[PDB]
DNA sequence: TGTTAGTTGGGGGGTGACTGTTAAAAGTGCATACCGCCAAAAGATAGGCC
DNA sequence: GGCCTATCTCCCAGCGGTATGCACTTTTAACAGTCACCCCCCAACTAACA
């Protein structure tokens, strides 16, 4: 898919991800090393590499080129995608479970309120980025799967088209979406470095791409890739927004953006059997506002102000029957 | 200040520019003639005018249309969104008001009978002129005080007059209802 | 006050002067239309001569003579709606509204182009029914001004108009010589015109005045068919013993009255099959909460209904289409009762908008048809025809000569019951959407159910919530949880059925025509077809009526059968169902059970709802005889119209139904029942009949303890493959054994005769394949032969010949092959199947075993599907050739825009409803916009994947239907009651041998005809021999004439085979 | 039981209808494309449509 | 070649919101002299609606 063949970006990215290298816990988890020049670059800078290479080929090369040094590759056949399989998982050589990757390294578990335990770097897939963000978001809000332990840092690369919709504000009317609310609410995001398409080498399953026409055709688009750093906010999970009731909030965001050119009054009438004016002047806003004119924080404000009215038992009008 | 009053003036039509030019001349020549006849004669003279001179006069209308387009573009650029919302609200209120007077004149022209006046209203109508006070409000208060001071024996004639007025209103309402049923005005029929 | 009165009086006088000036002002002016409402009658015509007569021949009886003088001279959605508007304004007496819309659409230019000739002719007939000359003249002025030439029905309306309002004028039917000049004959006026009989009577009154020597053509008796297969049943000089029902005239007459009242009420209520709920204070609170149950919403629905009709009327006057006559067809009471009954039985999970609209529109149409038939006086005609018809097929009555019910129904005077075609799909969609919106907005309830003093707010009863799956969403009407709590809180009588869903009580209406049959007044189509598609009915009516005759008679034979409920069987089912149900043996447990738990609850509730409906219908129909109508599908197979209690159901259903009329057993009686019970055990399949009978005699103690004490016994009947039918058959044989003379016992129990793998049987008959004719039992042999075990034993040869080398085959396949893993693919080879799906099937079969290495599932599935397809190719040779030829023909006909078409040997033609997804159509509205797909569009291209996959299974099912129909018609003559599930034939226990004899005989007679050759000739005459293109004539003519050559098999030997259909 | 309302006679004043002839901005109805990816393993098997 | 899918019928079920363009009729106003009409103040009753 996407691999690097330039030493300049290798050294620059090694200095960027270096930061403070004093990490007595587990240090690096590269999503897909490939050729592995980034691995030797990180070993050169004083950082360990744990190659989670998805492809079954090039597995022994990293360990044969890395076991002799004090910094150890410890190559494990897995991927940073395709983990914790549900309704399955009896046999899995490409994919592999969650606890197996951590009993082989000895992280065990820490609470959510602790410091940053690990650091995971790599790529998003070329297509299906939204599915990956949805799987990561469900793992984040469920406090299960990978994020069962304390926290994580999941610095990756993301495309510009999805970066524009990854975070948005009140305003930006064309691009304000549900994931824009979810990803700002869950983690704080900082941008670190900018990259072109032409620097990356296009790669296939059999080997590197040998067609100049194909790589020139893909480079003529020149999508500006973006290094993004998710860090989870310490007090995301609260008494109102619990990790067992998040799917109702996901329903609220999906329905409230279902009719985009509308008002909060109508959606709240369709959703809750409560007077929506009471909630709207309880949080401090007025009646005639439009849904493309609210903060991401205002959604959590509305959602958390709904629940504490314990006088009325029927409050949400959403069940598992709506999942279909 | 009114937002609609601050808008630039609309482009003057060539026919109406000619009519405005010839209106004082026709008013001075024919002071005793009605304005409707003068406007009809001016329009007849405009019909006698060939369309080529209309096009030559409308070239200036095109130029002033470009000037008005520039002016309204500058005005729209100078308008805040709050001023735009206020102007839209004023336009909607003016349209609703215009529809209200249109419906009121339509209901009045059809010959709907008035509501039956009470005996107090009959006394006010009869004795408003013979009331103390120069102001009409003082006359109304004096007549109301006189009605309060009246006895039932003197009020019996006004009650009988109100009864006759109610009977006349009932007859006119029945005739009006029959005429609307003849044309099928079911919305104008009273529910009770 | 005096001068005020004077000035108001003067102003009033000027107001009436202005009003009179407005009356003198023409209605074409916008001001006079806006200020005063009126409907316009005088037409406006955009021509000089027509305006000249407008002034002249309205300033003026010349208008009487103009009526005769003028006689001398792909539809879009709006067009369909306008035509339906005018046809609905015919039936209700609102002709001025139709005239208003017609003249308004004639006034404007764009709306003129929408109007067609039938739109004029409808209102022409409507004004002709009242006999007004001048308005007929006005409409004919409109017709001649628009350039449309008048038609025969248009002249019929004129002659009917001169016929009524008798003036004894000389010029009645004036200038009929002009009708001769244009070329129209007077005999075509009486026949083949859709006007009613009273119109024929009045036009007959009009026609005799000029020409006294004018008589109707003499009628003739209906012709009989001379086809080869249908000759013997419809033939003379034959001795026939026709069957007759057991119960007398009085019972039939009382049940006809009961069914008429059932259908006129259009709804039935069913007592609760579950346990009663214990009374309490909350029970009384929910029982007395009927103040808000209908009374707070029936008035709201009346208000909304009247306001909607007034709004739609003032939109009618302003030159637009409306649903005003479509909502004024039915009275307020029943159209509110529709919403009240639909609002019942609402689940917590709700339903979609489109489903509710589709339900409401059809529910309105059914009541419209039955009420219109009530008003017009056809109910009494039906009664007085049915009383004389029922003299036939009555035990206490006789006939001059015996004949079928259809021929006797035609021999009596024609009932002449004609019913109107249903509305097009857009009008149904809009009316259902409007009713759903009125329901969701009119019904609102106070949310303070628990405590009235807590709050006073009005919340909706049904919420519009979106349900998201994948990318898509859907609108869902979700009830408020308080109403759900109230509904499932205290009491559940909660049962209400329609009149169509419940089975009948009187003999069904004979299928005289594709329009009339099945239910007496309620409408039922002859072919089950998705909504909007109507090519089946056009093909069924275009054909000659004689060709369908026997087919319709077959359906009538399937409708006269009488059914009863076995109370002894469902006593135990009720005993298990009311208490904690055991999920074993099919009875559902309640979802109380005391992620995946929600799925279990959903499935259990979904099964228990159908359990409630079926068992409640069982208890209500207890100790009462019920008879079932049948209809025919898209291909030709038959199913009962009621979907709840069809005998084409599970196993608990077939445990209850039992014949009413009885036959005595006699010599060969109990042997067939014993073989049947061994067949229903399933333990001893592969033995001849003598060993099955010996086994039945061996297990008599088991049978008696399974029958005499069924509940809490030795529990033998649970181990069978079909438990409840086994228990019923063991009950019958235990009762039949304990008799003084077992030959004279009266039998009410049907006996299954079934053909194993009937599709391969028909394929082997068509291809004359000698090798396959033994695998399926089409050859005389002493032992039965199954194809499943043959395949599972033939793959072992390949297994050993491969694993002698010792690959991974010996790990699994030399250990684990059996006929339980190859049963599904040999079941489904007759239908569509491929290697992918078959691989999935055997993958599941291989992973089903607990003692099996799971690491080798994947390659073993590949190897096993390859060997199974190789074995099936080796066993059956002509079957694959026929399937390939049929697929090639369907592909070559679907490349062009031609849906595949064929004609059965019994005369029924078949089409296929496969076309690409059309331009979907959305209805703009207030609460929600909904979309649908219109199936009636012929413009959309064929789907060449759903036709090539689908022609070969449909042809075989057509042949199956033909064979069943032939053996039904030939069992009727000899006095045998025939009931068919598809490839499952039932008669009484006494007469199974005669069924088997005529079954083999009709199989040989059907397959003796060259079915493939006549199909090739029909598909060469149709769909070929055209100059349209050259590639069609190059490819189709070569491919369709090539047919698989037959083998060497003597077909007459099927007459001596003991295991075909056994 | 709680809520609107029209004249009753003056009095100040903007404003629609009566007279107008001719081009011209805008609402209505219809159709169509884009988004709406709320997720969930592949181990590879053909074969015909595009 | 690049790509998509997978088993016939009956039963049940079968997607919405939003921006832009096309064809066309309907106001409409371009502006102005003149005449009653209505908005509102001075307080009320019964007719009507809810």
């Amino acid at each position: 898919k996407r691999y690097v063949t330039d030493r300049r970006l290798a050294e620059t990215l090694a200095q960027i991800y270096l930061g403070k290298p004093s990490r007595p816990p587990h240090l690096l988890l590269e999503c897909n090393p490939g050729p592995g020049i980034l691995t030797q670059a990180l070993l050169e800078a004083g950082a360990k590499v744990v190659a989670l290479e998805s492809d079954k080929t090039f597995i022994p090369h990293l360990e044969s080129l890395g076991k002799n040094l004090d910094g150890k590759l410890r190559v494990i056949h897995c991927d940073f995608f395709k983990l914790d399989p549900r309704s399955g998982g009896v046999i899995k050589p490409p994919a592999m479970s969650s606890r197996g990757l951590f009993k082989n390294l000895g992280i065990e578990a820490v609470p959510w309120t602790a410091d940053i335990p690990l650091k995971v770097v790599g790529m998003f897939p070329s297509r299906g980025e939204k599915r990956a963000l949805w799987k990561l978001a469900y793992d984040l809000y469920s406090c299960t799967s990978i994020y069962k332990f304390g926290r994580i840092e999941v610095n990756m690369f993301i495309g510009e088209k999805e970066f524009q919709k990854l975070m948005a504000d009140p305003g930006n009317p064309d691009l304000y979406h549900v994931l824009s609310v979810i990803w700002q609410l869950a983690c704080e995001i900082k941008v670190l470095h900018m990259e072109p398409w032409s620097s990356f080498d296009i790669y296939t399953r059999k080997g590197p791409l040998e067609n100049p026409k194909r790589r020139e055709l893909l480079d003529q688009l020149q999508q500006k890739l973006y290094l993004i750093q998710m860090i989870p906010r310490q007090n995301l999970f609260t008494k109102n927004l619990t990790p067992m009731n998040y799917n109702i909030f996901f329903h609220l965001l999906k329905h409230c953006f279902g009719r985009r050119s509308a008002t909060v009054i109508d959606h709240l009438r369709s959703l809750t059997p409560l007077d929506a004016r009471d909630i709207l002047m309880q949080i401090g806003k007025q009646e005639d506002e439009k849904v493309v004119n609210m903060h991401p924080q205002d959604f959590k404000t509305l959602f958390e102000t709904i629940e504490r009215s314990k006088d009325c038992a029927y409050k949400w009008l959403y069940d598992e029957t709506l999942e279909d | 200040s009114s937002v609609l009053a601050s808008s630039p003036k609309k482009p003057v039509s060539s026919y109406l520019r000619f009519s405005k030019e010839q209106l004082p001349i026709f008013k001075a020549q024919n002071p005793d003639a009605k304005t409707t006849e003068l406007i009809r004669r001016i329009a007849q003279r405009w019909r006698e005018l060939p369309d080529s001179k209309k096009k030559i006069y409308q070239d200036a209308y095109r130029a002033e249309w470009q000037v008005y387009k520039e002016e309204i573009s500058r005005f729209k650029e100078q308008l805040t969104p709050s001023q735009i919302m206020s102007l839209e609200k004023e336009i909607m209120d003016k349209h609703l008001k215009r529809k209200a007077m249109t419906k009121k004149k339509e209901l009045t022209l059809l010959g709907k009978p008035k509501r039956p006046r009470s005996a107090y209203n009959v006394y006010v109508a009869e004795r408003f002129q013979e009331a103390k006070g120069d102001s009409p409000q003082e006359k109304l208060k004096t007549v109301k005080e006189n009605w309060k001071n009246l006895s039932d024996s003197e009020k019996e004639l006004y009650i009988q007059h109100a009864k006759e007025d109610e009977t006349r209103y009932h007859n006119e309402m029945k005739s009006w209802e029959e005429q609307m049923i003849e044309v099928g005005r079911k919305d104008l029929l009273r529910r009770t | 006050w005096a001068k005020i009165l004077e000035k108001d009086k003067r102003t009033q006088q000027m107001r009436m002067q202005r009003l009179k000036a407005k009356l003198q002002m023409p209605f074409q002016s916008g001001e006079f239309k806006a200020l005063t409402r009126r409907l316009q009658v005088e037409p406006r015509l955009l021509s000089k001569q027509m305006a000249g007569c407008l002034e002249d021949c309205t300033r003026q009886s010349p208008w009487e003579e103009q009526l005769a003088r003028l006689l001398q001279e792909q539809l879009s959605g709006q067009q369909q709606r306008l035509l339906a508007f005018f046809k609905c304004c015919l039936l209700t007496d609102q002709l001025p509204l139709a005239h208003h819309l017609l003249v308004v659409h004639h006034g404007q230019r764009q709306k003129r182009k929408l109007l067609t000739l039938d739109m004029y002719n409808a209102v022409m007939l409507g004004w002709a029914r009242q006999g007004a000359f001048k308005e007929l003249v006005y409409v004919l002025f409109m017709v001649k001004d628009a350039g449309l030439t008048p038609d025969l029905l248009s002249y019929a309306a004129a002659l009917q108009c001169m016929g009524r309002q008798d003036q004894d004028a000389g010029t009645i039917e004036r200038c009929l010589e002009q009708m001769s000049q244009e070329g129209l004959k007077l005999q075509a006026l009486f026949t083949a015109v859709l006007l009613s009989e009273e119109d024929r009577a009045t036009v007959l009154k009009a026609v005799h005045k000029v020409k006294p020597t004018f008589s109707l053509p003499p009628q003739l008796p209906p012709p009989v068919n001379t086809s080869k297969l249908l000759r013997d049943v419809y033939a003379k000089d034959g001795r026939v013993s026709y069957p007759k029902l057991h119960l007398p005239l009085k019972t039939l007459q009382c049940l006809f009255e009961k069914q008429l009242h059932m259908e006129l009420a259009s709804r039935v209520c069913v007592v609760s099959v579950e346990k009663p709920t214990l009374p309490s204070k909350e029970v009384k609170h929910a029982r007395k909460t009927l103040k808000t149950l209908r009374d707070q919403w029936e008035k709201a629905l009346c208000r909304a209904l009247r306001e909607t009709k007034n709004r739609l009327e003032r939109e009618v006057y302003e030159g637009r289409f409306s649903l005003y006559p479509f909502l004024c067809l039915l009275d307020e009471r029943e159209v509110v009762r529709m919403l009240l009954q639909v609002l019942q039985a609402l689940p917590a999970q709700g339903e979609s908008f489109t489903t509710l609209a589709r339900e409401l529109s059809a529910r309105t149409f059914s009541r419209h048809v039955v009420q219109r038939q009530r008003v017009s006086g056809q109910v009494q005609a039906l009664q007085n025809h049915y009383r004389k018809y029922l003299c036939l097929l009555a035990s206490d009555a006789e006939v001059p000569e015996p004949c079928l019910p259809r021929q006797y129904w035609e021999e009596l005077g024609a009932p002449e019951a004609l019913r109107e075609q249903p509305w097009p799909l857009p009008v149904q969609m809009e009316l259902g959407k409007l009713l759903a919106e009125m329901l969701v907005q009119a019904t609102q309830m106070p949310c303070s159910l628990d405590k009235p003093h807590r709050s006073s707010r009005l919340v909706p009863v049904l919420y519009h919530v979106y349900s998201f799956r994948n990318v898509q969403q859907i609108g869902i009407l979700k009830p408020h949880p308080a109403y759900v709590q109230l509904l499932e809180k205290a009491a559940e009588p909660t049962l209400t059925f329609e009149a169509v869903d419940v089975p009948m009580l009187c003999p069904p209406l004979p299928w005289t025509s594709p329009h009339s049959g099945a239910f007496l007044l309620s409408p039922t189509k002859l072919m089950r077809t998705v909504e909007g598609a109507t090519q089946h009915q056009e093909l069924l009516e275009t054909c000659p009526p004689t060709a369908l005759h026997g087919a319709l008679d077959a359906l009538t034979q399937l409708g006269n059968c009488a059914w009863r409920v076995n109370g002894r069987v469902l006593d135990l089912v009720l005993q298990l169902f009311q208490a904690k149900g055991c999920p074993q043996l099919g009875v559902p447990a309640p979802p109380s059970e005391a992620a995946h738990c929600q799925k279990v609850a959903r499935e259990m509730h979904s099964l228990r709802a159908e359990a409630l409906y079926r068992l409640s219908l069982a208890q209500h129909l207890r100790d009462r005889v019920f008879w079932l109508p049948h209809n025919m599908d898209f291909r030709g197979r038959t199913y009962p119209c009621p979907p709840h209690f069809n005998h084409l159901g599970s196993d608990v259903a077939r445990a209850l139904l039992e014949f009413a009329q009885g036959r005595p057993l006699g010599p060969h009686g109990l042997d067939w029942l014993k073989i049947h019970l061994v067949n229903l055990t399933g333990l001893k399949k592969r033995e001849p009949l003598r060993k099955r009978l010996a086994f039945a005699e061996e297990v008599m103690d088991d049978i008696l303890d399974s029958a005499d004490q069924p509940l809490t016994g030795r529990k033998w009947w649970m181990g069978a493959e079909e438990p409840w039918q086994t228990l019923a058959c063991c009950m019958e044989v235990a009762n039949a054994v304990r008799a003084s003379d077992p030959a004279a016992y009266v039998s009410h129990l049907p006996v299954h005769q079934d053909g194993s793998c009937n599709g391969l049987q028909h394929y082997a008959a068509l291809g004359r394949d000698s090798v396959g004719a033994a695998s399926v039992n089409l050859e005389p042999s002493d032992v039965p032969q199954d194809v499943y075990s043959g395949v599972a034993a033939q793959v072992e040869v390949f297994r050993r010949q491969d694993a002698q080398r010792g690959m991974r085959v010996a790990q699994v396949l030399e250990g684990f092959i059996t006929r339980k893993v190859v049963k599904q693919t040999v079941m489904t080879v007759v239908y569509g199947v491929t290697r992918y799906g078959g691989r999935l099937q055997i993958e599941k079969r291989l992973r089903e075993l607990s003692d099996f290495p799971q690491e080798f599932v994947w390659e073993a599935s590949h190897y096993l599907v390859r060997q199974v397809f190789k074995s099936l190719q080796e066993m059956f040779s002509g079957t694959r050739a026929i399937q390939h030829w049929l697929t090639e023909s369907a592909r070559l006909i679907s490349h062009m825009g031609s849906v595949v078409e064929w004609v059965t040997p019994l005369g029924v033609p078949v089409i296929q409803p496969y076309r690409l997804d059309s331009k979907v159509k959305q209805i703009g509205g207030g609460i929600q916009s909904i979309t649908y797909t219109h199936n009636g569009d012929i413009s959309r291209k064929p789907n060449t994947r759903k036709q090539k996959n689908g022609f070969p299974p449909n042809f075989i099912h057509s042949l199956d239907s033909s064979h069943m129909m032939l053996t039904a018609l030939h069992c009727y003559r000899k006095g045998l009651t025939f009931v068919s599930v598809h490839d499952c034939y039932w008669t009484h226990a006494a007469d199974v041998s005669v069924m088997n004899q005529v079954c083999r005989e009709q199989f040989v007679r059907l397959h003796s005809e060259p079915i493939l050759q006549d199909l090739s000739r029909f598909l060469v005459k149709r769909f070929c021999s055209e100059p349209q293109k050259i590639l069609e004539a190059s490819q189709l003519k070569e491919t369709l004439q090539a047919v698989p050559k037959p083998g060497a098999f003597d077909l007459e030997q099927v007459k001596r085979s003991t295991y075909f259909f056994s």
